[PDB]
């Protein structure tokens, strides 16, 4: 499974419209459905892009 | 004559934090971006400020 | 409301006096609003139009007091000519309001 | 709280590296400088203006001449407390204001 | 399993922003997903890089 | 006349400690760093202070 929040990082963003929210900022820029995935060391069964 | 007044106010804030995601800003990050986004970026006619 | 085929008698209004004749298109009301007050004879008239939701007078009121000029409410225009022109008592003026 | 453990949402930045400028991702320094220059000179000024707080302000002043403490200004106006002849003879004259909401 | 905290050591860090927290300091510098792992002597089944 | 006042304050701190991780700063540590981080470090044009 993907780690929750990996869809939100890399989101194109506007800093002026509002404070930290997914509703400030447009669309995901990165193909992280397809990148090489590493398991996160402190949660077994959860993966993120190696980057 | 009698006058009797009450005022009451409460404010509560609660916060939970869970894992943070970081992205290293290495130059190879451009290769991970979605291709339609990449071509949209580099087709930008920066000769037009309105674009 | 702006029901279908709306109508409007009051794009603008004017105060008319001394029994002088109005220009056309202004309907003039017959009563002297100084009857027994003395002064000049004074009357009111208004011009009909098609409605457009922003030239039509949305609200109308009257102001008056001790001062010869008295301030209309915010956004209202006072109509020139004293409604007690030469008469006794307070100075009085009609006021009109339009939505923008 | 159980749902937050299963499905947390983006709430806050990591204050050390919260976000990166998009032209860092550019192909080319000429384009990247053009984007930076336009961002600096044009777009960020406009956006900071666009979201600047459009605070309330005075619409108009008018003056009322009721001559006493009893007076109340024209409809929708608010009077200033001191009359402009306090301690003088004559009428108590009060300045009053409308504020554009 | 990795010992908790092995993801936090080697984190690139800024000492001025705040006292000891993972939120001061940027991104992990070291490949310790891939280095040679030793079991930690006082916790069976937990491993760390040999370094 | 009657006047009656109360003030109350509490402070508590609790702390738990568990194992510390140390890294020996040997020269070979550079070989363990992530490669994109390594090249990002040594591509740094230190001729520019802004970089
Ligand atoms: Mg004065």
């Amino acid at each position: 499974t993907v780690l929750p929040g990996v869809e939100a990082i890399g989101l194109g963003y506007n800093p002026f419209i509002s404070y930290a929210s997914v509703n400030s900022g447009a669309v995901q820029l990165f193909d992280w459905a397809t990148a090489k995935k590493r398991e996160v060391p402190f949660k077994a069964g959860y993966f993120v892009p190696e980057i | 004559s009698l006058r009797n007044a009450e005022n009451e106010f409460t404010r509560i804030q609660q916060s939970i934090n869970l894992w943070s995601l970081r992205l290293p800003s290495v130059k190879s990050l451009r290769e991970l971006m979605l291709p339609h986004m990449r071509q949209q970026l580099d087709e930008l006619n920066v000769n037009d400020p309105k674009a | 409301w702006q029901a279908d085929r709306p109508k409007d008698a009051v794009t603008d209004i004017r105060i008319i006096f001394n029994k002088e004749p109005t220009p056309p298109g202004y309907t003039k009301l017959p009563q002297d609003l100084n009857k027994g007050a003395g002064g000049d004879d004074v009357f009111l008239c208004y011009k009909t139009e098609a409605y457009n939701t922003d030239t039509a007078i949305n609200k109308v009121t009257v102001i008056g007091g001790n001062n010869a000029d008295i301030n209309a409410p915010y956004g209202y225009l006072k109509v020139p000519g004293d409604l007690n022109r030469g008469a006794g008592g307070n100075f009085i003026y009609a006021c009109t309001f339009v939505g923008k | 709280v159980d749902s937050v453990s299963a499905s947390p949402d983006f709430v806050d930045f990591v204050p050390t590296i919260p976000m990166q400028e998009i032209w860092t991702l550019c192909s080319s320094e000429a384009q990247a400088e053009a984007m930076r220059k336009h961002y600096d000179d044009v777009w960020a000024p406009a956006q900071s203006e666009k979201y600047r707080v459009k605070a309330n302000y005075i619409d108009q002043l008018v003056v009322i001449t009721g001559g006493s403490s009893t007076i109340e200004p024209p409809v929708g106006y608010s009077k200033i407390e001191y009359d402009l002849n306090a301690g003088a003879g004559g009428d108590f004259i009060y300045l009053c204001y409308h504020e554009q909401t």
